[PDB]
């Protein structure tokens, strides 16, 4: 339960897009490249 | 997360199927035996804080 968050604080996130997915209804600013963009750009712990 | 996987949980039986009568399979046991209805109880760390 702690090697799981290891990896998925460093190499599930810091990943190139296509790869991390956006929730239920959360509104992403346009910009790709924002800091909310990045913020609410959640990663999956199952590909990694 | 619990020993066996699941907490107390409900007894279904054993249920076959034609119609309306959906009774009396004999391929299950009288009683049946517990089935999880729902989710594991869970309980939750936060264990790096």
């Amino acid at each position: 339960n702690l090697w799981r968050s290891f990896l998925y604080s460093n190499v599930a996130l810091y990943l190139p897009d296509s790869y991390k997915i956006t929730p239920d209804n959360i509104t992403l600013p346009e910009n790709k490249n924002t800091y909310a963009y990045m913020n609410g750009r959640v990663a999956v712990p199952s590909a990694l | 997360f619990p020993l066996g996987g699941s907490a107390a949980t409900d007894t279904y039986s054993g249920i076959k199927a034609n119609g309306q009568t959906w009774t009396a399979d004999d391929n299950y046991a009288d009683r049946g035996a517990e089935i999880e209805s729902g989710n594991i109880f869970a309980m939750e760390i936060n264990l790096a804080a």
